[PDB]
């Protein structure tokens, strides 16, 4: 996946 | 200047606005050495940095978080190095006092990146400066970069077509009539999108050479980027 994008977003 | 827009870019420049590098971090592409190597270490700092700024400032854009979740993705991969070459071209243009431009362009025209790639790079620098483009103008065309449909791996290009629609229209507006002066203006701006997507294939070799050359990058530079 690309985890560290999506955790960015939420983030 | 209508109020559906008139308001929308206040929202947006409000946006660009937003003080989101940090000085602590730009400082040092001026107070540290000078080096091949540092100067490299410097640059993937601040360009990680950025990345997270622009994942920031793309959230806040408007009808953003309304997108499909796989889809923002695709368009943040994509859209990554032409929003980065934006604000770097931003820079050197503008001047930016964070930008810290003439010690910017030595770290990078000794970051080993290759001559093939340096000299169009910077020139692309010139020209685009020659425009003479309005902080508005460059808030907003980052804006088209990000949302750009034609970028691999989508489905739903209409949705963020519709995102886009409107901004394009705004700067169709801004450019004519804050400059009627001539009406190529429109027409000079989204040239340049054309040229930026030129550094794409540049990026891609650069960042090649780069590793071959053991050069590593951040755990977040990698993810945008596909760095195995
Ligand atoms: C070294 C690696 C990560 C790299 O690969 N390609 C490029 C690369 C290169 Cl040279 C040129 C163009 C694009 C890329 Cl993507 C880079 C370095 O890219 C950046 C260079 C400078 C900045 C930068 C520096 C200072 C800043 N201040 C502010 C501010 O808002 O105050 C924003 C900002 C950004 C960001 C990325």
């Amino acid at each position: 996946d690309h985890q560290l994008l999506r955790y960015l977003l939420d983030k | 200047l209508t109020p559906d827009q008139q308001t929308l870019l206040h929202f947006i420049m409000d946006s660009y606005n937003k003080q989101r590098m940090p000085q602590e971090i730009t400082n040092k592409i001026l107070k540290e050495e000078f080096s091949a190597e540092e100067n490299f270490l410097i640059l993937t700092e601040m360009a990680t940095n950025h990345v997270q700024v622009l994942v920031e400032f793309t959230k806040k854009l408007p009808g953003f978080q309304t997108l499909d979740h796989e889809d923002q993705i695709a368009l943040l991969k994509g859209s990554a190095v032409e929003a980065m070459f934006l604000r770097s071209a931003e820079i050197f243009n503008k001047k930016l006092p964070s930008g810290h431009s003439d010690l910017l362009e030595e770290r990078i025209r000794n970051s080993g990146i290759s001559d093939e790639y340096i000299t169009p790079m910077f020139s692309f620098y010139k020209s685009i400066g020659e425009l003479k483009m309005t902080q508005e103008e460059y808030a907003l065309l980052t804006a088209i970069v990000i949302l750009s449909p034609d970028r691999q791996y989508i489905k739903d290009r209409e949705a963020v077509e519709k995102l886009q629609e409107p901004l394009l229209d705004v700067l169709q507006k801004l450019c004519k009539i804050h400059q009627p002066e001539n009406p190529q203006h429109f027409a000079c701006l989204l040239g340049r999108l054309t040229e930026l997507r030129t550094f794409n294939h540049h990026h891609a070799e650069m960042l090649m050479s780069w590793r071959v050359n053991d050069h590593k990058f951040t755990p977040l530079l990698c993810e945008i980027w596909d760095v195995q």
